[PDB]
């Protein structure tokens, strides 16, 4: 029986039907299927020449320093929020997700 | 293979390599590292590949709590039946409590300061001494929970041990929903957006599916263009009148040490209550303290945060930007024009068609902070769906959620309703003068108040219950 008082721990029983529906320690939902270079698990990007969709992928290190880096002229701070919005949404983020690393 | 000791595609690694006209990396057969995220149930292989989430997908205080039963008894203080959470026995802050120590193997606190030896903390996640910005955000909150505990205690002296955590524990996971849907949301997506899109609570439903979304993890990590390069520290009178008031984040990352030795957490909240965030620009996107510098005192190469992010989607299996601004019911640009016009800026467009041919491949994370701002918010139109959409499953498959009948007396939830992060700051630290709309860039004096300003949580609905 789940309780009616208070949560558990794990999230599991939060669901009643399905226990485990929000519990910790459960795969990720997919709000769309998973796209990898072999169908199954190997990411895209794994093998230089396997094009996605025609094209051959960038490497990411290559997307960072061409549009993500900038100067510090560009440093622009937001008037209209102070960093406790920023640490408040990294704090909150710790409270939905967290996906482990395989060990070495 | 141990991914910090070799650039080899060996499994479980994915390492991120270096293009020969890198700014930094000038050795051109390095990487930054990158283990790939551990499959979930790996006995079947012939399925397709899924990640786990550690953590309970509810806005239930996991982070401070736990979402393991094991962890959460060893968070709690079990030395009495108060309900406590445990304090760290070797430290305090101006006599205020401190979290406990973890016992890593290769704590990588440690390699912040050699000599100080101060391991990283431990709460209810992993992550909470990423930054001493959020190390100070659990030492807070697990304050407040010990202070709900005495409080209750004071009201129900028969309350046993158990019940006395229980009941902290619901109203802290209340204050932190409060405080995420009332006040956090409504400023990243913009206050008549949040009201359209998420709506009034209408209720529990069952059929709802509450879990945390593959993309959501990859999107919800908007939060790194917000960084500003420095952890900001101010003294009791908002001035940064100490010598190192500006500590670069690469080297505040994991130095739990600058909690202890340096002013413990109120400089730190300060810092956070009285500084701007950074504003998320096309031109200005990610601090180099993050997208170069990264960890860099505690691994053998300054890493790359946006790069973490892109590999990590590919690691994912996600889709790629133009199937999720499908998804969300927004346009597919197919060619420059297109872009052009989704991105409010041609010269970005070019760019990422040059880097990937066809906005089709753009990963999740690149493609979705580079969106123009909407009016009011801190997202583009893909952010604020996929954050709707989120947000919405969480509260409304919640059996849980604070204003579900049944969960709260009224009176429980008019007294809760009072709640601020503001007045947790007062509450649980040596500050007196808080900002009252704390999310919002207060530049000291203005918006702050003195704390008697601020409304209390009061308890009285929780005698006798
Ligand atoms: C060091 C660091 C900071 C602060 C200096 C930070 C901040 C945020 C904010 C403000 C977020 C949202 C409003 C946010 C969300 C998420 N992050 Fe990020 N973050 C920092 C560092 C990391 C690192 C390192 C990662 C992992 C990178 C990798 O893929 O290897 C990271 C991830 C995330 C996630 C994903 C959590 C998960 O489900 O695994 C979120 C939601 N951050 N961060
Ligand atoms: C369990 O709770 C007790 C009561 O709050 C804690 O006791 C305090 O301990 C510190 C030293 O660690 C003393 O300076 C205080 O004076 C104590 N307070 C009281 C009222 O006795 C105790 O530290 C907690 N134990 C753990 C492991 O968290
Ligand atoms: C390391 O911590 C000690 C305090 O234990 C402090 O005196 C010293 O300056 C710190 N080192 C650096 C490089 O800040
Ligand atoms: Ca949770
Ligand atoms: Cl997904
Ligand atoms: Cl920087």
């Amino acid at each position: 029986r789940c309780s009616d008082k208070y949560r558990t721990i794990t999230g599991r029983c939060n669901n009643k039907r399905r226990p485990l529906l929000g519990a910790s320690n459960q795969a990720l939902a997919r709000w769309l299927p998973a796209e990898y270079e072999d169908g199954l698990s190997l990411p895209f990007g794994w093998t230089p020449s396997r094009r996605r969709n025609g094209f051959l992928l960038p490497l990411v290190r290559a997307v960072s320093n061409q549009i993500v880096r900038f100067p510090n002229e560009r440093l622009t701070s937001d008037r209209g929020r102070a960093l406790m919005f920023m640490q408040w949404g990294q704090f909150i983020d710790h409270d939905l997700d967290f996906s482990p690393e395989s060990p070495a | 293979v141990d991914c910090e000791r070799t650039c080899a595609q060996l499994p479980p690694c994915f390492p991120i390599k270096i293009p020969p006209n890198d700014p930094r990396i000038k050795n051109q057969r390095d990487c930054i590292p990158f283990f790939r995220s551990a499959p979930s149930c790996p006995q079947n292989k012939n399925r397709v590949r899924n990640q786990i989430n550690a953590l309970t997908s509810f806005v239930d205080a996991s982070m401070v709590y736990g979402s393991e039963v094991s962890l959460s008894l060893r968070l709690r203080n079990r030395t009495n039946y108060l309900g406590l959470l445990a304090i760290n026995q070797r430290f305090q802050d101006n006599g205020r409590a401190l979290l406990p120590f973890d016992n890593l193997h290769d704590d990588p606190c440690l390699l912040t300061n050699r000599s100080a030896r101060i391991p990283c903390f431990l709460a209810g996640d992993t992550r909470s001494t990423e930054t001493p910005k959020l190390a100070a955000m659990h030492t807070l909150f697990m304050r407040e929970h010990n202070r709900l505990a005495t409080e209750l205690r004071r009201l129900n002296p028969r309350w046993n041990g158990d019940k006395l955590y229980n009941e902290a524990r619901k109203i802290m996971g209340a204050m932190v929903q409060i405080i995420t849907y009332r006040d956090f949301l409504p400023l990243v997506l913009g206050k008549a957006r949040a009201r359209r899109t998420l709506g009034h609570y209408r209720g529990y439903c069952s059929n709802v599916d509450p879990r945390v979304a593959n993309v959501f993890t990859l999107a919800f990590r908007f939060g790194h263009t917000m960084l500003q390069p420095f952890m900001f520290r101010l003294d009791s009178q908002y001035r940064a009148s100490a010598p190192n008031s500006h500590v670069p984040l690469s080297s505040a990352f994991f130095a739990s040490w600058r909690i202890v030795y340096e002013g413990g957490i109120d400089p730190i909240l300060r810092g956070l209550m009285a500084t701007p965030a950074k504003l998320n620009r096309q031109d200005a996107m990610l601090v180099d303290e993050l997208r170069d510098r990264l960890f860099r005192q505690v691994r053998r190469i300054g890493l790359d945060l946006a790069a973490l992010n892109m590999q990590r989607s590919r690691d994912h299996g996600l889709p790629g930007y133009n199937a999720w601004r499908r998804f969300c019911g927004l346009s597919q640009p197919r060619n420059l024009a297109q872009l052009s016009r989704v991105l409010k800026n041609q010269d970005l467009a070019r760019k990422f068609l040059n880097l990937y041919g066809t906005p089709d491949n753009i990963d999740i994370w690149i493609g979705a902070i580079a969106e123009p701002l909407l009016p009011g918010a801190r997202v583009g139109p893909l952010l604020a769906c996929l954050f709707e959409n989120q947000f919405r499953r969480a509260r409304d498959g919640d059996r849980f959620w604070w204003q579900k009948r049944g969960v709260f007396t009224k009176r429980q939830r008019k007294a809760l309703s009072r709640i601020s992060l503001s007045r947790i700051i007062c509450d649980n630290t040596g500050i007196t003068t808080v900002s009252r709309d704390i999310f919002r860039a207060n530049i000291y004096p203005r918006g702050f108040v003195n704390c008697s300003r601020i409304p209390r949580l009061n308890l009285s609905a929780w005698r006798g219950t």
